């Protein structure tokens, strides 16, 4: 039996596209069915990272399962977690991906931040996460209070290390930010490290799941 | 859980420089925030003074400017403002302020397009005038046998001849609030000021039951606590 | 520019709107600050009808073009302040512009005659070689009252200073008189009387140096 994704991609439905009313997710699935969109799932304007590699991934899943990696109202003590925006609406409300967070600053203090989750779901972990890049630098210092900031995500078989771009640029959703989006898979037993001092879109449900 | 408070002379000679800081707690100000002031002169509403960010410059009132210089000092934590030039037009409540930070273009979350004014010190009040300091005479305002309300007997403190403004009065230090009101002063020919305050205290109480009245006049440090026994 | 209207009146438990009026008000939109004498402002009103923790519900606040507009439901006598509505400008240097401030009434409330006791001038303050009366009026609504102070039976005028009325803790108004004489006045005759006019009837208090 396949997986409805009804009106919304792959992009929007995995990363939680407030829009995609599309049914929470099955256990397995031979194949996807879906609508291709021009912009994506993205709400917020921005780059997937290895899409069509996800994609095919994704395709055939035994034991999938989607949960709370890092709960909101206790991972993130002294960073402000209630970013909303009104280019990812829901029911005419500002609202953000069911599965990440935008961390910003808090009592205008962005302090750094540091992270880990370790597998312990004996099976293959989908950790999906984002990178902000405002358009101008005050507004990078107003959200973030660093103006060169840094996201860090390592595990061990991936390591890389994010920079903000801050330049100007056409609205996209009335948007002239952008999320560039990215994912891992974590093998059983490893485990994965987020560090920034601004910028990260945080990960705040992950999924679990067997290709195949 | 920022927290400010307000501190600095309550009296500046006319053209003379008005000086005062804004501590901080719960917080740094090495921030994003704009540590801003305010003031309101009497009988005059609320006027924007200034506002300063740790690395984002400042920004004032055009009407004032000239005057008004807003810097930070991150090493005791807390910012100040300066106002040379003082006439009677600049006599006013001052307070200190915290605006979190917002953005200029389409970039942030939704909140970052919102302007409010998040925390307030409680005020600090500034006179310019060339008269001299003069700390207050406080006199007991004592219950008599005919001055009683039944169960009820009222008996205050007279706080008398004091510049500037204002004075605070408390009553056993503060153990006593119910039934406590502390009088607006008046403004005698003189230019010296005088108030009263006035506690309702149970009448069956007045030959056991002790009251002070603490009159604090931070305008001259200076603190009085005045018995107030019967007639 | 940001202007709002010095003065609305609302009966108590009814609803009132405070409306300020500025191109300001598109852009980062209004705020709203509670002012009661001696006290720091309140922000009570934000964003897109955001109250901070410890503000009652029966606040609330809404945007129109040009207009915004703070709304109290069922207004209670706590809630007669200044309302002074805040914006940033978003053009030139975007100054953070301020409403002349509103001043809101609360009508309907239960009238109360005042409390007067008058006070001699002390031992102390004679043996200083001075001498006030002080009168103190209090536990009245509405707040408007007139003074008059008498020696003997004669009216008096010199040395008089009267506060203007003002709100206590349990929304009652107070109000405070001075007469102001020298010792050798003050045991020259034989009584001085303050008296107090509240809404058409009056209380007279007398002291005696005797
Ligand atoms: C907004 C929109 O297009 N919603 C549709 C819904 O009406 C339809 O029932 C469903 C599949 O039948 O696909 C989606
Ligand atoms: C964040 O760090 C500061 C600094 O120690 C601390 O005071 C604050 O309590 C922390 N946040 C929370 C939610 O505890």
């Amino acid at each position: 039996a396949p997986l409805q994704l009804g009106n919304c991609s792959v992009a929007g439905w995995i990363l939680g596209n407030p829009e995609c009313e599309s049914l929470i997710s099955k256990e397995s699935w031979s194949y996807i069915v879906e609508t291709p969109n021009p912009e994506n799932g993205t709400c917020y304007p921005g780059y997937f990272a290895d899409y069509e590699e996800l994609r095919e991934q994704l395709s055939s899943v035994s034991s999938f399962e989607r949960f709370e990696i890092f709960p909101k109202e206790s991972s993130w003590p002294n960073h402000t977690v209630t970013g909303v925006t009104a280019s990812c609406s829901h029911n005419g409300k500002s609202s953000f991906y069911r599965n990440l967070l935008w961390l910003t600053e808090k009592n205008g203090l962005y302090p750094n931040l540091s992270n880990s989750y370790v597998n312990n779901k004996e099976k293959e972990v989908l950790v999906l996460w984002g990178v902000h890049h405002p358009s101008n630098i005050r507004d990078q210092r107003a959200i973030y209070h660093t103006e060169n900031a840094y996201v860090s995500v390592v595990s061990s078989h991936y390591s890389r290390r994010f920079t903000p771009e801050i330049a100007k640029r056409p609205k996209v959703r009335g948007q002239e930010g952008r999320i560039n989006y990215y994912w891992t898979l974590l093998e059983p037993g490893d485990t994965i490290i987020f560090e920034a001092n601004g910028n990260l879109i945080a990960p705040w449900y992950a999924f679990a799941l067997s290709r195949g | 859980q920022v927290q400010l408070q307000e501190s600095g002379p309550g009296l500046v000679k006319p053209s003379g420089t008005l000086s005062l800081t804004c501590a901080i707690s719960g917080g740094s100000i090495s921030s994003s925030n704009w540590w801003t002031w305010v003031r309101q002169p009497p009988g005059k509403g609320l006027q924007w003074i200034g506002e300063i960010q740790h690395g984002g410059g400042t920004n004032y009132n055009p009407s004032l400017k000239s005057r008004a210089t807003i810097f930070v000092d991150v090493s005791k934590n807390h910012f100040s403002l300066r106002l040379s030039s003082v006439t009677a037009a600049d006599t006013a409540v001052y307070y200190c302020a915290k605006v979190p930070p917002y953005c200029t273009s389409a970039s942030c979350p939704d909140d970052y397009y919102y302007h409010y004014m998040d925390v307030w010190g409680k005020g600090t009040t500034v006179t310019v005038s060339g008269a001299s300091t003069k700390g207050p005479s406080v006199f007991p305002l004592a219950p008599s046998s005919k001055s009683t309300s039944g169960g009820t007997a009222a008996l205050g403190c007279l706080v008398k001849d004091y510049f500037p403004e204002p004075v605070t009065v408390s009553w056993n230090s503060g153990a006593l609030t119910s039934g406590v009101h502390t009088f607006p002063a008046v403004l005698q020919s003189s230019g010296l000021y005088s108030l009263s305050s006035v506690v309702t205290v149970p009448s069956s109480s007045l030959g056991t039951q002790t009251y002070i009245c603490n009159v604090n006049h931070k305008p001259s440090n200076t603190k009085v606590d005045k018995r107030v026994e019967p007639k | 520019e940001l202007t709002q209207d010095p003065a609305v009146s609302v009966a108590l438990g009814q609803t009132v709107r405070i409306t300020c009026q500025g191109d300001s008000l598109r852009g980062y939109s209004a705020s709203w600050y509670q002012l009661k004498p001696g006290q720091a402002p309140v922000l009570v009103i934000y964003g897109k009808n955001n109250r901070p923790s410890g503000i009652p519900d029966r606040f609330s606040g809404s945007t129109s073009g040009n207009r915004a507009s703070l709304i109290i439901t069922g207004t209670q006598a706590e809630d007669e302040a200044d309302y002074y509505c805040n914006s940033r400008d978003t053009n030139g240097y975007r100054p953070v512009l301020f409403g002349g401030g509103t001043k809101l009434t609360v009508l309907g409330q239960p009238k109360g005659a005042p409390s007067v006791t008058l006070f001699p001038p002390s031992s102390e303050e004679l043996q200083a070689n001075k001498a006030t009366l002080v009168c103190l009026i209090s536990d009245f609504y509405p707040g408007a009252v007139t003074v008059a102070w008498k020696a003997d039976s004669s009216p008096v005028k010199a040395g008089v200073e009267t506060t203007t009325p003002s709100k206590q803790s349990n929304n009652k108004y107070a109000a405070s008189s001075y007469l102001s004489l020298t010792p050798e006045q003050w045991k020259s005759h034989r009584s001085y009387s303050c008296q107090v006019t509240h809404e058409g009837s009056t209380v007279e208090k007398t002291v005696a140096p005797t």
